[PDB]
């Protein structure tokens, strides 16, 4: 991805040999910057609504003639708007993004009838998975605000058209916009973005209201639709070793009809439960989480104990074999993330919008058994463990029990 | 590189356009035949229908040329 600048907008593109191009606008407008709860989700859903040059209807009908597709999502850090089309149709897609950023008519009926109902279905579909709920709850406990804001719009706190219009006035500005083109000729994209995004406001960098503060605690989301438990450990100094540790501890199987050879995978034997360790770097803080879902609260509780033990055991001693297995599983995870268009766009988006150079999968550091065990030790000896229980919460573990 | 999709709006009225209607033109034809055959069949008994239409059809037309003998007709 050759990083450049076109009319004040950061543009990164990588040419390829495929008939298919992906163009993504990455906006510094994720939930950590949200003025009011849920606004970044609503703004994401307001993309490709009516603009002054082109109605939502006309856009969709023309997109179908090009056979293009549209993908949007919100993270804690970004809003990503991606289009996938044939290489030759690049000018159309550039101009469409320009219309969205410059000329969206944010109309009250769109909010009530189109945008908000879709945002509500989006959330309900996500929450069908109790593990999603548990990991969201865990970030809320760990960070409270900023990273602790909900990513998605919720019914208890309504977003108004004035809220969304104000946030869009901040976010849709040259300072908060990065363009990322997969299988796009880099010189051609710079020329088109340079003409199309020239009259976009310059604006200012959107910022998190307040510094990131870490907290421990418990969340007990009582649902009737499945059981899960997250054990998170907030990290004050994000370090790349936690990637290796997440992949080492593992959890999912690498093979059909198997349990797996990872410590967390082996914690689930005899139970219909799954587990997954994940590490989330957010630049200035991090979150190391282990999520366990299952149908039985008794089994979840059983695995939860084994999971915290696994982490303690890792803090004791890692073998050389296990450290190499961690390097391998981690390089692989990095590679596939740089391939997946959704995650790819945000990775380069972070490089362009912040200044955090991407770590290429081929440059993923190999951590010694010493470095891995030391990382696990800090986590086992955390002053601020977070535990989010979802489901039959009376039957799930508590932080002090773990 | 393509800047714009290539299309026109065809003339339309009441949600009909010429491409669609043109596909149904033959169907109107057959329904018209069905209605013609049906109508003619319904009035086959009317003497004027026989006199003016049916008796004039070649070969078949003699089916409708029938005379009552003068000996058998009170009127
Ligand atoms: C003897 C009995 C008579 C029954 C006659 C039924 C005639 C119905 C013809 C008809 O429905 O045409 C539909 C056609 C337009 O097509 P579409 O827009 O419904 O696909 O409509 C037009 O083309 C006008």
């Amino acid at each position: 991805f050759s990083t450049a600048e076109a009319a004040g907008v950061k543009v990164a593109a990588q040419d390829g040999q495929s008939p298919i191009s992906d163009l993504s606008v990455v906006l510094r407008g994720g939930s950590r910057y949200a003025t009011v709860p849920g606004v970044s989700h609503i703004l994401e859903k307001f993309a490709f609504q009516n603009t002054v040059p082109k109605s939502a209807l006309r856009f969709v009908r023309e997109l179908e003639l090009f056979g293009g597709k549209l993908y949007t999502h919100t993270t804690r850090e970004h809003i990503v708007l991606r289009t996938q089309f044939l290489k030759q149709d690049l000018p159309y897609f550039v101009d469409a993004f320009a219309n969205v950023l410059k000329e969206t008519k944010f109309q009250q009926f769109e909010l009530t009838e189109r945008v908000a109902p879709v945002a509500e279905l989006d959330l309900l579909k996500r929450e069908s998975d109790p593990a999603f709920t548990a990991l969201e709850a865990a970030h809320e406990v760990a960070f409270r605000t900023g990273l602790g804001n909900s990513v998605y719009a919720q019914g208890y706190s309504p977003v108004t058209l004035e809220d969304v219009k104000e946030f869009a006035r901040q976010v849709y500005a040259k300072q908060n916009v990065a363009v990322v083109g997969n299988n796009v000729v880099p010189a051609d994209l710079q020329q088109l973005v340079g003409t199309a995004f020239a009259d976009l406001q310059e604006g200012s960098k959107v910022t998190q209201a307040g510094t990131t503060t870490l907290h421990g605690g418990e969340a007990r989301v009582r649902t009737s639709t499945g059981n899960a438990l997250t054990i998170a450990l907030p990290i004050a100094e994000p370090k790349p070793v936690y990637h290796a540790l997440a992949s080492f501890l593992g959890g999912p199987a690498s093979m059909p009809w198997s349990v797996g050879a990872s410590p967390l995978a082996q914690a689930t034997v005899g139970t219909h439960t799954s587990v997954k360790a994940t590490y989330h770097n957010y630049g200035d803080a991090g979150l190391f989480a282990i999520t366990i879902k299952g149908d039985s609260p008794a089994e979840i509780s059983q695995v939860a104990h084994k999971a915290v033990q696994a982490l303690k055991d890792t803090g004791a001693e890692v073998t050389e074999e296990q450290a190499a297995r961690a390097y391998a599983k981690s390089k692989f995870a990095a590679a596939e993330a740089f391939e997946n268009p959704d995650s790819s766009a945000s990775v380069i988006g972070m490089e362009l919008l912040s200044g955090v150079s991407r770590i290429a999968p081929e440059n993923v550091q190999k951590f010694t058994p010493a470095e891995l065990s030391e990382a696990a030790a800090q986590l086992s000896a955390s002053a601020k463990p977070v535990v989010a229980a979802v489901g039959q919460v009376h039957a799930l573990p508590f932080a002090d029990e773990l | 590189y393509v800047k714009k999709p290539s299309y026109k709006i065809v003339p339309h009225f009441l949600g009909f356009n010429i491409p669609t209607v043109s596909k149904w033109i033959p169907i109107f034809g057959i329904w018209g035949a069905a209605a013609g055959i049906g109508a003619l069949f319904l009035i086959e008994g009317v003497p004027r229908t026989r006199q003016d239409i049916l008796s004039k059809i070649p070969i078949i037309g003699e089916h409708w040329i029938r005379e009552i003998p003068a000996s058998d007709n009170p009127f």
